[PDB]
């Protein structure tokens, strides 16, 4: 599995909703429970600045996994390496940099 | 007869036609207005009913 | 304002009043559904009596 | 708009066939 | 009209009205298990609603679609109750998926509740205040890990009831064994298969002459004997 | 028979009207059998009910 | 049960709205009337800042509730211990401070 | 909300149209 | 969006309604 | 019937919407005639300024009512005393102030 | 039936959209023709300023009126009387000045 | 085929979004694949102004086309030919200068 080697900008933004079951009608009486396991996935919106001569090989790096392989990545955040896949990413072209969105989803598989 | 099996609360109840008298009466203030603006909606029979 | 020959003992403020004039006729009706609602009303629909 | 809108559009739903199963009843229709 | 209480319409007539309570009662004791009081919420204190001396429990559960109407189909009206902890699987797979059992539902006025709910006290409680209504449990449309739901009906359905009920057949006894119509009263006799025992555990009728001449019992048959000979 | 002929007869003839509307937190008291009146100010075009 | 320590940045926003049950008759008289016998629960949305190492404490006791169990936290609002729990929230990392803004619901549980 | 609601709600449609169809089967219906 | 959403509800209702009741009338349906 | 003894801060907005009957198809005659008595009731928008300490008291006030009871207010757009409900309340706790934001519904009952 | 007296601010906005009948062929061709026989009728959006004073003498006409009955008024925009309704409005009440908004439709009754 | 000679101001967005057939299983486990055999297409969007005399070349190009024909065209963001077409465009008609908006889809045809 390939690894995920440029650097993310400042301001990124981990967004995190764990899933549950709750049942409550009206105001009554709540009860809440774990759905499963891997209850909380987050998904890293992340941010990156490239020259324009290095837009074409990350670009050509998050084209050959498509929207389904998964890579490597040690989010700045907790410093702890996890597996995700990036499904859209969308380019702002200037012009002598190139800048990058994306969000990676982190996927257990 | 003329009665109409109906199930009440609690019971099996028949409901015949026969002449009765007055319950309760309904005013304009007494039911609620929708957002149409007419509290009472009249509908007819047909006629070849 | 009225001038009614005696008060009911305790007709609270907000109450109902109906006028029940000798020309007018009853318009007497028959429930045939109450069809309770999550709003806490009721749907009532009625046939001539 | 949420299941509020699944909803309404059942009850309308279900509206609409009793009111076609009664149109298809009469002189002319499937039923007849 | 139902024959409601004074005070219940006086509070019906209100503008300003206090919160209206629904207590669920779940009754499988013709089944065969125990009677179960729920309700959707807790007292002002945090602990269960106390109507007279039940005290019901509380629990997500919540019923809609009750209707009177008498011009067309039965009413069918729906109650859901959720499982998340199990306890719905745990009396389905016992008491035989609560089909049978019977449902009542109370309407009371939050004044007229108990006094050991609201931590001041109620000057104006009154247990005789309520609205009863009973229903029974049809089927049990879906059964999942979130949620429970069943459909009632009325005790009183017409689904599968033909009117004059009893066949006259040739050779089987239509009558329950034992029975009041059967007559029989004695010691155990023989199997269903038509072999001595003595047991009582395991004595039943065959519904056959044979079973009946077991018992010599022959004068209350079921059936009627050699009808056949004429139907042909 | 002719009796029974007579009912539909008069009451299709006679009862050709049926009313819907809705009422709030006091429905409690009906069930189906219950005669009522109904006081429309609209309808009679004088003020009856307040 | 576990408690909330760290400290809330000012703008916390106190929604509170209540449930009632309401009839609208014909000449603007109406028939009002509460819904359940409890009171009603107020939602506490709040934004708090940490230092990037404290990020992690805070992410993980976040992450261990998911979101089904509640903790106890003395708002700044009206200063008495409630219920409250966290059913989503988000972060966004600068460079040298985490910023998180999260919504606690108050439940009776 | 473009043509996609339009498909769920004819599948919506076609869920109470069985449901109705099965509800008025039963004793006291139209069908019955 | 207003009452146009139900009215067009209400169509796609009756046409849902329709096909049905000729889906179910041919061999093995209710109807048949 | 209690009162309101608090005092509103400027931009205080009243929204009234009359309620009528009217018919007309397409670009047709078009009749209008009003639904009832009591057609025209006003929703006052107001917004509060109070210390921390006093926050607290008309948090209670507010709470008290719900959104069934209904309490005498004069506002001071006409001055002329009416029965008003607050169905719903927000507050923005600051470092020395708590400002909120009500709707006042008019009610005759 | 009464005349409206008092002004009105900069800033009045006209907006008239005729009601056409309109079929579109395959090729662009087309067919247009008027809906109805009377000419279309313009919505003027007015927005005004009074004194705390006078606000209660606005006020209590627009409430007369209800959203039923039309009332006489000269436009600025073309100086030739006609009928208008006043249908909803709203006023933000400032600590000298009341600013009224309401939307004056115009009818032909 | 003809080819687009007029060039691109700076901030030319370039999205990508690939097409994949993801399922979602209990525990966080999932199934992804791509949905089709041919790589995903970009769907450019440029920016460019030309002066007053220019801009009736630039629109009758884009309307010869219409929406159904291709045309070659080199992006600046990695310089190699591909096929595009405009399904729609906009222009804004200065004093001097004319400028167009418009979204060039990546068609393999
Ligand atoms: S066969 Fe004879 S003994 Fe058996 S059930 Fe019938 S009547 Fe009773």
């Amino acid at each position: 599995m390939k690894t995920f080697r440029w650097k993310v900008k400042p301001g990124m933004d981990v967004a995190s909703v764990p899933s549950v079951r709750k049942v409550r009608f009206g105001d009554g009486y709540s009860q809440r429970a774990p759905a499963g396991l891997n209850a909380n996935l987050k998904t890293y919106s992340v941010t990156l600045s490239v020259p324009r001569e290095e837009a074409t090989v990350l670009e050509s790096f998050l084209e050959e996994h498509g929207g389904w392989k998964s890579f490597l990545w040690t989010p700045p955040y907790e410093w702890r390496q996890i597996k995700v896949t990036c499904a859209k990413w969308s380019s702002r072209v200037s012009m002598l940099r190139v800048e990058f969105s994306a969000e990676f989803e982190q996927v257990v598989n | 007869m003329r009665c109409m099996p109906v199930w009440n609360g609690q019971t099996l109840t028949f409901v015949q036609d026969r002449p009765s008298d007055k319950t309760w009466t309904y005013n304009r203030s007494n039911v609620v207005m929708p957002d149409d603006g007419a509290p009472f909606r009249y509908s007819f029979s047909a006629l070849k009913d | 304002k009225v001038k009614v020959s005696r008060v009911p003992d305790g007709v609270a403020e907000y109450s109902v009043w109906e006028l029940k004039l000798p020309t007018l006729r009853q318009r007497l009706f028959r429930c045939v559904s109450i069809r309770e609602n999550d709003d806490g009303t009721y749907a009532i629909t009625a046939v001539q009596h | 708009i949420g299941p509020a809108a699944l909803k309404a559009v059942y009850d309308m739903a279900r509206k609409g066939a009793r009111d076609e199963i009664q149109t298809q009843m009469r002189d002319g229709g499937l039923f007849s | 009209m139902q024959d409601i209480r004074q005070e219940t319409l006086n509070e019906c007539t209100r503008a300003e009205q206090s919160a209206s309570v629904v207590l669920w009662e779940i009754d499988l004791t013709e089944v065969g298990g125990e009677r179960y009081f729920f309700c959707n919420e807790q007292n002002e204190k945090g602990e269960p609603v106390t109507w007279q001396g039940r005290q019901y429990q509380p629990y997500p559960i919540q019923g809609s679609g009750f209707e009177l109407n008498g011009k067309g189909t039965s009413t069918r009206p729906t109650l859901t109750v959720s499982n998340l902890y199990g306890m719905v699987t745990g009396m389905a797979e016992d008491m035989q998926s609560l089909v049978g059992g019977t449902v009542v539902r109370r309407k009371v006025y939050a004044r007229f509740l108990d006094a050991v709910n609201f931590v001041n006290g109620n000057s104006y409680a009154d247990p005789e205040q309520e609205v009863i209504s009973r229903w029974r449990i049809e089927q049990c449309s879906e059964l999942s890990a979130v949620s429970a739901s069943f459909v009632l009906s009325t005790p009183t359905e017409t689904d599968g009831a033909v009117f004059p009920g009893r066949i006259m057949l040739a050779n089987t006894c239509t009558w329950t064994y034992r029975g009041d119509e059967c007559g029989y009263s004695g010691p155990a006799v023989a199997d269903e298969y038509d072999q001595p025992t003595s047991d009582i555990t395991k004595d039943k009728c065959s519904k056959c002459l044979s079973g009946c001449k077991f018992r010599n019992n022959v004068g209350n048959f079921g059936g009627f004997l050699s009808i056949n000979k004429l139907s042909q | 028979a002719h009796r029974a002929g007579l009912w539909l007869i008069k009451t299709e003839l006679l009862e050709t009207q049926t009313v819907d509307f809705s009422v709030g937190a006091e429905g409690l008291r009906h069930v189906p059998g219950d005669v009522i009146e109904i006081c429309d100010d609209d309808y009679a075009g004088i003020s009856t009910g307040g």
